[PDB]
């Protein structure tokens, strides 16, 4: 009586510690290459920011009117998104994004700032609503008349909640020194900001910038996290974009950047801009910057795992 | 051990299992399959897959921005780090599979040798090793006696007397 | 090789060593232990522990602050890095132990098979393989002849003549 | 004669490449879970900073009077520690901490700055000693009289030692523009600082901050490492907290943050805030931020290593 | 007939999973220790910067006159190299270096800035050519006469190319407020800079610095990458070092820092300051900061790989 | 399996190959070498070297500066990262070699055992196992009959009749 093992006509070459291209009876892939070109979001509270930039949700340009108090497990940023209406940018912008991506969304709260001896309804054609408007969560403070001076004001806000308060403000940089005085009067303008953890100061800087959205002026946005029971104080004399409301983080979420469509028919936990990596495999060769819960990125296209003996034909 | 060694090739006809017996006697030729040897090898390969097909519960998020590039210095540290980790995992992956494949092959070779030497001991001097994985019988076993070998009931004494003479 | 295969179970009575002989003859039943087989397996397991119980002389210090948080951007890069390294070491650790355990088991199985086949060759045709790790004697060995087997002095010829007949 | 192997009634389940929960005769733990809730400091020159903040050792608030020239192998920071008496903070504070944690302690040296035409004994009730005092290593420079002007002064210090000199200074931010002039006179105040490797400048910024230690003013601390034979120069006209002494690093040390007590009865090289990890094991699941010489942190609670054969009972 | 295996008198001890110092018949090294003390540059377009600092290639001090438009696969920085003639430094200097190290070299282009109502031939004895000169790619703009005022000027440059334009400018910090007015007149001097991605501002800061190259003044260099079709605008009123030409990256290269000589007789892809690591081995113990395409750095000096059986002699 | 076990030592005289035969008979003593066993072991070791002597195409560049130090905070994160990766590769390297050496040794031991048990089956009851890797002949084989064993042509029946008697 003779015994032996099974074999096939066409086996699969795999690699071993000692051989390259040794044929086995059966093998299975270990590196994921199959991408689904959609954001698989089944069962997740998803917010597609679209034209609203993430930072815009805090300040409130017209594109973000529907996102002022969003709530999500999954936040999607889009290339077409803008944080701004009146040309400007955020100092420490990427830190703030990473904070907001995992915030679970934001909850707004009035800071109760009232004013006397100035204006507060400053607007622009860069922020279109009914007509010329401004950042919905901000207030553009000028001097009362077409010139005049700006009273050295002092505003404070105490965080009365058990969560850190995201505070944001703006420094306005006029096109000219003339424009700066036409708005807030002449002289050295100074904005000072401090908490029980923060310590900084700001000065405007009028000058000609290139035109963006039709305007050659810029607004400098700044932010800080105000701890519970801690107070922030704004000392200013012009060129100051005041916060109207503060922001609080709702909970927990994951934020991605993507160009593909949302799909509530598929579930996924590993995302990249080109879609969702749905896989049980330990490794992937699709995108090294995939985020969420993913197989490890490896540079190899393929790595076959033997699921059978060495294939030895007649 | 055994495998592609003293068994020059495998049986493409054996489609009922991984390991099987092929006999020849008076009643003709036949071929079966050993379930307990096949299942033991299969359950072990299965054990590897369950352990390698694995899910991490560790979430990672963006520290990078592909719409608006982060500052160069921190950008370069990030890429430098990401690439370093890529090298490590590419290495781990290649070694893992190569290591696992070496063991899978040797394991399947082992289970064959374990089956063979068990049949050799299942009998006695009632048979001798041909050398190529075959057992020459000196008492002419029939299709019922062959089944006794397959389901492990062949008596290493109640054919001895006869076989000893030959 | 052998182990939980043709030896269906182990001896909870054998407390003097890892591997031992259990005989039966005219003078009764007895059980001993093989020092050189036990010590070889033990010294090898010991060799693994000494190599794994290991000390790093690489010092790491804080790049983080748990009383006063560092800036978010650098904070996020640090955590991202730390977590990545955690994933690598968690992986390395799990693979190491699983790999080492597979080899430890096979090594202990190997040392048994090495001992068995050495006894089988320590005699000759003076005995035959029962199949379950037992050696049937055809010349009725006594408690002095058994000791000759244990301490490796059994003569594979000075019992042959007698045993050949049976 | 029959041979075999040993076995036990109750074995230990371990994991292999192919099986999960296979019982072996004997196993041993590989991941450390046992923490000792004390800072094991046997045979090490240890400094428990207590209420003195690490950065405070350089400037000298009252809490750090006993730590102005400390010398250590092991430095412990405490949560109750403060770097400050008069409210303020350090620019690039964490870099300086990491430097000081491994400094082996500091050695002070007079910089020999003398003055003419100003005051130098500025104090506050936030720095209590005999009465109102100041930072022991610093000098609060005002104008001679309750108002008056501040002479455009220039001070230089050359590092005469073979080691880099830690230089530190302060910018005082008054509560009001009035307070700023009451101290150093009116006009634009400017502090410029440069070496053969350094290049920066500073301006005060008066304004109302929230009250800390009773005061609404802040002091901005700045620092630089002065190379051997290199000279640093201070150009200033007010709002300037001058260094009296420079700092030099003693040698080598390790710094930790912790809330547990020191214990000179046990020896350790792996520390975390909750104590000391004493172990021979290659891995640990106690604290991922443990520092010193430690087992690798792994996320698994337990990983059993087989120290015996497969256990096969009757 | 008896069979066996081969053996030798003197084997090689190696390490295994279970034994340390087990002798095998033959072994081979796995960790590279052999360094070649030269920069192996066979077949590579190499630029040894020598006394020219890398950043200097953009601004043009006399040491970099021969490197204003270099083109390379391999860039070597030298310790003796300086980016500067008139004492000063670059803000964000290391980022710019890493950019330039992989730039493949630079291509210059006139920005076409013309002037009226000022001077433009400012020079110094720190920049020696025919006599007193300046940065070849920059222009030192003063006021027309030995005093006078500086007209609030506005210069713009649009990147007309498909590649990002490296723009660089300088802020001059005079020794005294007197010197600042002697050059650009009195009053607050302001330089503002913006693009469709950039947003910043600058002010001079006169004061006494220590003497470097004989001078106590400093020039602050700043830079930005101007995207294709995007425009940068300079708003200034003095203390401004204007760019004359912009820079464009040629392609791809690798940059190293080294103290050893170039050798076109040997080829290498793994470099460090002490030379070239030429090896097939997977690991190296020469330099952990080796760059290029290298074996992994390991801390072990040696790790022997068995290429033969266990050596068992008589 | 075999190796430094029942073969107490190796032959420093065998310089023609890794494995060889050493016989003694009427015509004297001789020693040869088995090419197919030697070449199989050699080709496998070679396969390890080709896979380990490996080239990365991943380029890394400076994120550090040894002429002019980068800022301390980012400097410390870089060193912390670099050191962490160093620990990983130092670990990987040490484990790789130790793992590979264990397998290399066992592989060379295996190829010997595969050769031995193939000779044992190349004959029949025409010879018996001495125990120390030697085969005692009971039909006195000569230098032509020995070559028949070496080049694998020895007949396991055309010496049987004679050898059975002895
Ligand atoms: C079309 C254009 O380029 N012209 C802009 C002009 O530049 C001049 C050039 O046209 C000319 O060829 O060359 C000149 C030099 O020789 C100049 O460079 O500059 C003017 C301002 O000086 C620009 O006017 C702006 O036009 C905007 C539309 O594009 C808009 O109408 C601006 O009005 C606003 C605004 O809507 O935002 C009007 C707001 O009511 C007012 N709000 C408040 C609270 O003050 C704002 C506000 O003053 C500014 O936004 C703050 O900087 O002004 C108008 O400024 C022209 O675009
Ligand atoms: C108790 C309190 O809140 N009052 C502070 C006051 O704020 C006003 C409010 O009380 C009031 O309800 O509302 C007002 C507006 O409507 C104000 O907000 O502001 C004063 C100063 O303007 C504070 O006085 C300080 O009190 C301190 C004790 O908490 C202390 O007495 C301060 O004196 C010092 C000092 O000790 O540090 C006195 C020093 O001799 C002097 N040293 C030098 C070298 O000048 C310093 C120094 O001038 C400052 O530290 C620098 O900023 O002043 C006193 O300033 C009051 O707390
Ligand atoms: C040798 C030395 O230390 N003296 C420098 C002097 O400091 C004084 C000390 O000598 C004295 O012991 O103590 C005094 C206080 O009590 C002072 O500290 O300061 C003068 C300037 O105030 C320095 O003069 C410079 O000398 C340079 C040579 O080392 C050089 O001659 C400088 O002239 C330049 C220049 O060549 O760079 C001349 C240029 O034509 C001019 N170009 C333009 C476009 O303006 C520049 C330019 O003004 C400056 O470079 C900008 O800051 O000046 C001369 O300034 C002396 O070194
Ligand atoms: C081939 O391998 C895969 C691995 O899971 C398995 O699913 C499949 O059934 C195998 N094919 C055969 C012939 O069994
Ligand atoms: C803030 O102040 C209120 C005063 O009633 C107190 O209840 C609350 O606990 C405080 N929060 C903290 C954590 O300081
Ligand atoms: C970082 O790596 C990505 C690819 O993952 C690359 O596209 C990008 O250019 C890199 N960032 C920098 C600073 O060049
Ligand atoms: C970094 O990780 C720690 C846990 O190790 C976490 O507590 C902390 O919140 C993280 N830092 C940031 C930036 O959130
Ligand atoms: C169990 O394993 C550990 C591992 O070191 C060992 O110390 C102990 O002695 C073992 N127990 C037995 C039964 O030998
Ligand atoms: C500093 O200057 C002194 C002058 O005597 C000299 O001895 C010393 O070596 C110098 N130090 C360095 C390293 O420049
Ligand atoms: C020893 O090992 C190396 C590994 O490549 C090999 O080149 C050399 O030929 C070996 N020496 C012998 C004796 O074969
Ligand atoms: C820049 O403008 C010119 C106008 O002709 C156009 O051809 C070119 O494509 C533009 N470049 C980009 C990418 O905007
Ligand atoms: C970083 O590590 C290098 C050695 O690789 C060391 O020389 C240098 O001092 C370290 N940098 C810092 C911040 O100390």
């Amino acid at each position: 009586i003779c015994l032996g093992h099974h074999a096939v006509s066409n086996g699969t070459k795999v690699n071993t510690l000692t051989e390259r291209g040794v044929e086995v009876v059966n093998a299975t892939e270990t590196v994921e290459r199959t991408n689904i070109p959609r954001i698989c979001s089944k069962g997740k509270r998803t917010v597609d920011l679209g034209q609203c930039g993430l930072l815009g949700t805090i300040t409130g340009p017209p594109q973000c009117d529907q996102f002022l108090e969003f709530s999500a497990d999954l936040i999607i940023e889009r290339r077409e998104g803008s944080d701004v209406c009146y040309p400007g940018k955020f100092v420490n912008e990427e830190a703030l994004r990473q904070i907001l991506r995992e915030s679970g969304g934001i909850d707004k709260e009035a800071m109760g700032f009232t004013y006397s001896g100035i204006r507060t309804n400053g607007a622009t054609s860069a922020c279109r609503r009914s007509g010329s408007s401004f950042y919905a969560e901000m207030k553009w403070l000028l001097s009362n008349t077409d010139n005049a001076a700006f009273p050295q004001m002092t505003k404070s806000y105490k965080n009365t909640r058990k969560s850190p308060a995201l505070i944001v403000w703006g420094i306005h940089h006029s096109v000219s020194t003339a424009e700066q005085t036409k708005l807030y009067g002449s002289g050295n303008k100074l904005v000072t900001v401090g908490s029980s953890n923060y310590q900084q100061s700001f000065v405007p800087s009028p000058g000609a910038r290139p035109q963006v959205n039709g305007l050659s002026g810029r607004i400098d946005f700044h932010w800080l996290m105000l701890n519970p029971n801690d107070t922030v104080t704004f000392s200013f004399n012009g060129a100051f974009i005041a916060p109207d409301r503060a922001s609080f983080l709702r909970g927990k979420s994951m934020g991605i950047q993507s160009g593909v469509q949302v799909d509530a028919n598929c579930e996924g936990d590993c995302y990249h801009s080109g879609g969702t990596i749905i896989s049980n495999l330990p490794f992937q060769n699709i995108d090294s910057r995939a985020v969420g819960k993913c197989p490890r990125y490896v540079k190899q296209r393929s790595l076959l795992l033997a699921t059978g003996m060495k294939n030895v034909p007649e | 051990g055994a495998i592609a060694g003293f068994i020059e090739n495998g049986w493409e006809g054996l489609i009922d299992g991984w390991y099987g017996f092929r006999h020849q006697n008076a009643q003709g030729e036949g071929t079966a399959a050993d379930y307990k040897s096949t299942q033991s090898a299969i359950d072990q390969i299965t054990g590897k897959l369950n352990r390698l097909i694995e899910k991490t519960n560790q979430q990672f998020e963006l520290i990078d921005n592909e719409f608006n590039e982060v500052e160069k210095q921190i950008g370069n540290v990030i890429n430098w780090t990401r690439d370093s980790i890529t090298e490590v995992w590419s290495y781990n992956a290649e070694l893992l599979v190569a290591m696992e494949n070496q063991h899978t092959i040797d394991l399947a070779d082992s289970e064959m040798d374990k089956l063979y030497e068990r049949v050799k001991r299942q009998l006695r001097e009632n048979a001798e090793e041909d050398g190529t994985g075959c057992f020459e019988i000196f008492h002419k076993c029939d299709d019922d006696c062959m089944a006794s070998i397959r389901n492990n009931t062949y008596d290493h004494s109640k054919y001895r007397e006869e076989a000893m003479q030959n």
